[PDB]
This record gives C-alpha cells, structure tokens and sequence, in this order.
C-alpha cells in the first residue's frame, strides 16, 4: 500500500509549518540629527 | 524585505478601489492656466479647478456631481430650468447649443439678470 | 469591508496601523533629506576624488574625505555629520577608523565627525504600483553642519482619523492619516564627495 | 511530514502622497508573504552475497559491510547538506572575483578577494560568518585569516 | 394577526429608495465566470465583482463610479490620461476603439510602463 | 536559510533470504532526510 | 454507516496490486476434469492443478 495514494489527502497527513523569518524591515527617522524641529499648530 | 533569510513569494491581494473619485488631479499644458474656483476642460476632465494653476503645473478638478454655480454662460442664449447645458472650449463658455460641445451637466435655476446659473454637473461621457 | 474585517481572522486593523506608521516614517526621511540629493551642488561644494593617486586602497576615500573637511574649513561650513548611500560604508568606516599602514604611511584617524547615517532609498509595492524614495547615491556623500541652516516646520504631527463608512454596503471606516509639515534646507551647510 | 508546509504573513501598503486641498486621497492595499516548502526524501542501499562466499572467504565479514554502509553513510551526510552551496549556479551578484590580481603580491593577497567577499556580504545584509573552501587552498586562507 | 381580535384596516406608507444602489446582484449564465476584484460586464452591468463565482451562481459587482485600478488594456493601444475607454467583451478588455464596445470609463492616470491605468468609472449609460 | 530535516536517520535490516539458493540475509540501510538551502546565504569567491 | 446523522463522501484509495498472482483460480467446463498435482490448460492458464477437479468443480493452478 503506496503512501503516495495518501499523499494527495492533506487533511489525513499530519501538517507542520516550515517555521522561517517572514516580516518586513523596520522603518526609522534618520534626519533627526541634522534638523532642529520647532513645533507650532498655527505655522 | 533586502536579505531576508529564505525567498518568500510576494502574493498581492487585488484590489481596485484607489480613490473615491471625486477629485481627479491633472497637469495643465503651455496653453492652460486656471484661477481657483473655475471651471476648465483640462484632459478631457470638466470640473471646479481647485487650485490656483500656471502653465506646467499641477491642478485638481472637482467633479462630485453635486449643485454647481456658475457665471461663465454665453448671454444671449437664454438659460431654462432643465435644459441641457454643453461648454464650449473654443470660447471656454457654457452654452445650450449642442454642436460639437461637450455635454456638461443641467440647469437647475434658469438664466437670472446677473446671468448666474444653478446647474448639476453631468458624468464624464 | 466588514467582513473583511471579520471572518479574515489574520486581517485586522494592527497591520494597517503598523504600514501607516512605515509610509510616514519614510516620507518623513524623503522630505527631510532630498533636499539634500536632489540639490544642483555648484563647484564651491564639490571635492572631486582626490584618493585617485595610482593604486591606493579603497580606504583612499579618506585622502577624499580630508580634503572636504578642509574645504569646509575654507568658508567656516565645519561640516560636522556624513550622509552617504550604506554601500559605501565599510570604506568610509576605514576611512574613519585607523585605517591599516599602507607603505608605511600611518594615516591617521579622521576626526570630528561626531556621527555618519546611511539614507538607503525605501521601496514599496502598493496594488499594481509601486512607490520609491531614492537613497543616498552610491559613490557619493555629504558632510553637513548640523541644526542651523536645517529646520523642520512641524504643524500636525500626524493624525488618524476614521472617517465616512458606508452602513449600505456593510463597509468598515474608511482609515485616513494626514499630516502638516514642511522642511527648511540650505546650501551653506553641505559639502558633496565623491565616492 | 513528507513535505513541510510553508508559512504566511500579510502586510499593507501605503504611500502618503502629497496631498492638495482638492485632492481625492488615494488608498493602501494589503498583500500576503509565504513562506518557502521543504521536503524530505528517502535514501536507501544494501548488499547482496551468497552463503558460501561468507562460509569460505574468511576475510569477508558482516563488520566490512557495516565500516562501507558508515562511510557511504556520512558520505551521503555531507554531499546531500553541501553540494547544493557547489552545484548553484550562482548569479553576479553572488560572484566576488579575485581582488589579490593587483601585480605582484603576496599570494596571502587573496586576503584582498576575503575584505571584498566581507564587503560584498554586508554591501548585502547577507554578512558570511562562515568560510568553505577546498583545502588546497588551506595555506593562503590561513594566511589571510591571520596576520599576514 | 390572522386571527385578529378586531377588525381593522392596514395603510401602506409608499416609497421608492430602498438602497443606495453602489453594488447591484447579477446571477451568472452559462458563458460567464467572476473572479474576485475583476471587471465584469454582466447583463449590461459593468462592475468589479467581489466575488468568485461559476455558471448559475449569484455575485455583487461594485458600480461606485469610483476611481479604479486596472491593467486589462489591450497593450497595443496607448491609454493617456483624460482618453475614453471601452470594455470589449469579445477581448475582455479595456480598449479605446469604441466601435460596439461599451464606454466604460475615463482614464486619470496615463498608461504607466507596466499597462496600468487609474480610471474613473462611468454610470452605466 | 540553512535547515536539515532529520526523520529516521539510519536504520538498517536485514532481510530476504532464498534458502533455495543458500543465500545470507539481504541487508539494506536507509534513511529519511531533507535539506533547504538557499542563494541569501552565500557568496563564490575564487581563489 | 446506515444510521449516519451526516452524509459522508466516501474517499477510496486504490492499490492496483491485490494478489501476488502465484495461483490462478478457476472453473472447470463440462468436458474437462483435473487431478491432483497435475499440469491442465485451464481457460489459457496452464499449471498445476492442486485439487481433484470434476466437471464445474473448483480448483487451484499454479
């Protein structure tokens, strides 16, 4: 009796998750340094 | 994501509204100038320009289709509630007369003395 | 949608939170820096090569690196802080490091440079388009004082706001965040490089 | 499992356009990661020998099988771990060329072609921690590891 | 009730909005297959169904008039912004030949490198 | 980006045996395994 | 089975190989019989019949 006959019938199979690095990079505020910031509603 | 681990295939879940589309940005040609709060055939686009635009510059016209109000008719054709209502780009003048202009939208309230109209803009057909 | 929204138990508003913070954070380097790029430099802010010599070490770019400090020196600019694409960072950290003797020749360590950053573009595929920022160009970088003749004008920091959903079709708030601010640059506080 | 099923994540994406008085805001949209799919494949060998070769070839023994099996064995280990690195057909951006061909050096000078690969590996966040090479070039690997 | 306790009389109070009319529901023929987030015309209704379905099965095609996203242009032909735009359902596929196609639209962003075009969608006439 | 997938490492058996001929024990060793590898690890230097 | 409170679709996996088909079965015709450990050409098949068999009995080749 062929595994390959249950090889299509996922659900019977057991399912593990090929654990790997997924995400996307972080952003950050490079300009700080450089800039003086002045903070005003009204401008 | 630049040196990532392992590939990873990028799926993009579809989608197709971008925008509400009320407003539909356009840039004017070296013949094209607006003044705010105007209305100018730009791009095959009729609608209330919203910004202040010279030549090579960047302009967004309002179509919303809501109640428009106008000054820019041509005086000798009398304006009739509910008549269809074109413009005219060669004198860049709303007009009743059909002929080649390009069919904007209908008038709400007829011709007054000041030659004000209240009109509702058509789709773009 | 709402149901979107629901039976996508992954979905949920966290993610476009955490891609409104990204965008936001990267439009606030593109604004704040391509000043600085896209700037026509003229020829007093130029330094061309000058590590060119005739087999020099890529660490040569220090020889480059010196010369435009003293070129800032000659007009009072005193750059202070260098911005260059992060290819070009281990040569500059060599350069700014003790770089190794070479022909016996102990090139001493560049001084009074208090902070270097790499602005590498920032891309991002949205729908069927896809937006960029450019980085740093690579063999190129900036020495600049820092904090008087830069300004950032910060009216609305930035401000989310839930807006007009649409009961008749089920659809969740549309998510908008905007943003007031602007930036002020200037040529009398940039000197380019080469490599 | 046989094959290992693959990971997901999603993301958005958005751009904050530059936004006149007038303008219709333009909207994000969402998109899915997968993860990669690995599996796993069987590897098998054996023997065949007649009774008499045993009963009479008094060298021949069970335990010589069991030292080729062993040797097969750790063999297979590393050529199944290791020969996808060597049979890759690497693109350019994988390939550091030799940059010791600077005329007449000390063939410790491939240490120059090592600052490049070290260069090339964080010029990519793909920083190399690790080194393999043929040993017929132990020496001069060494050499540039130490202190030339 | 049925079995009221009194007798009376029902008055109807009439009127005629009973939605918003942004999405309408279209029953698939034979010929016809949906995908999710795609352009469809449908029994004369042209819209983004948003939803998968087969022959026989009931889908929503969104008609918001909104602005839209799309690439399913015949490549050929250059699609600038402010240009009229047909769906030909024997191409399935925005053109700007019109002949017997069906106006569909006006494009607000040109035709990119990579055939994608941001267009606001017609009411259908 | 490196992973070994390790399911039965080594097992072996012995096993068929036609006493018609008078032949020892078949013996077979086997094993499961898989590898992943990928090009965002890795670098070709020459020389 | 038959008091089932959901209906179930039924998923068959197939093997095609059913028997090591050292021995084929069988039936003798009128105007043949078999003996015990004996070779017959049987409906095609010859081998060695293994039971004593009569007309429209059962056997067992080889």
């Amino acid at each position: 009796m062929t595994f390959s006959s249950t090889s299509n019938l996922k659900e019977l199979l057991r399912k593990v998750v090929l654990d790997v690095e997924l995400g996307r990079e972080q952003v950050q505020l490079l300009y700080k340094p450089i800039y003086d910031s002045i903070a005003d509603s009204n401008l | 994501f630049k040196g990532q681990p392992t590939p990873s295939t990028i799926t993009q879940i579809t989608r197709a509204k971008i925008s509400d589309g009320k407003s539909v940005r356009v840039i004017l040609s070296e013949g094209e100038s607006t003044k705010t709060q105007q209305f100018y055939l730009i791009n095959g686009f009729f609608g209330v320009a919203m910004q202040d635009g010279e030549k090579g510059d960047e302009v967004t016209l309002q179509i919303e289709q809501a109640e428009y109000e106008t000054d820019n008719i041509v005086t000798s054709e009398a304006f009739e509630a509910g008549k269809l209502i074109y413009w005219d780009n060669t004198a860049k003048k709303f007009t009743t007369t059909s002929a080649s202009n390009r069919l904007v939208g209908r008038v709400t309230d007829g011709k007054d003395s000041n030659n004000v109209i209240w009109f509702i803009l058509l789709p773009q057909q | 949608t709402k149901e979107m929204k629901d039976f996508n138990q992954t979905f949920s508003v966290e993610i476009l939170n955490k891609s409104i913070g990204e965008s936001y954070n990267a439009l606030l380097n593109h604004i704040h820096l391509s000043p600085i790029i896209n700037f026509n430099y003229k020829a007093s802010n130029k330094t061309a090569f000058k590590g060119e010599t005739n087999d020099p070490i890529w660490l040569g770019i220090w020889r480059t690196l010196t010369q435009a400090q003293k070129d800032t020196v000659i007009a009072k600019r005193q750059g202070n802080i260098l911005m260059a694409s992060s290819a070009d960072q281990i040569e500059i950290e060599m350069a700014l490091n003790g770089g190794h003797l070479l022909n016996g020749s102990m090139y001493p360590s560049i001084k009074n440079i208090s902070t270097v950053i790499y602005y590498d573009g920032w891309e991002v595929t949205v729908g069927k388009k896809t937006y960029s920022y450019k980085g740093v160009t690579p063999g190129k970088g900036y020495l600049i004082r820092p904090k008087r003749g830069f300004k950032e004008l910060i009216k609305r920091d930035l401000t989310t706001e839930v807006g007009n959903a649409d009961l008749s079709k089920l659809v969740e708030n549309q998510i908008v965040g905007h943003c007031y601010r602007g930036a002020f640059a200037a040529v009398e506080e940039n000197v380019q490089e080469i490599s | 499992p046989q094959v290992m099923d693959a990971k997901w994540a999603l993301q958005g994406n958005c751009v904050f356009l530059e936004h006149i008085e007038g303008e219709e805001i333009k909207f994000g949209t969402i998109n899915a990661e997968n993860g990669p799919v690995a599996r796993i494949q069987t590897y098998a060998t054996g023997f065949e020998y007649t009774k008499e070769m045993k009963d009479f070839n008094q060298t021949f023994s069970v335990e010589i099988l069991n030292k080729s099996i062993g040797e097969s064995y750790n063999a297979l280990l590393n050529h199944i771990h290791l020969s996808p690195i060597i049979n890759f057909n690497y693109k350019a951006s994988n390939k550091t060329a030799f940059k010791g061909e600077t005329n007449d050096p000390i063939w410790l000078g491939i240490w120059r072609t090592l600052t490049q690969a070290q260069k090339d590996t964080v010029i990519a966040k793909r920083q190399g921690n690790i080194l393999m090479a043929s040993s017929a070039d132990q020496i001069e690997i060494e050499m540039a590891l130490n202190g030339g």
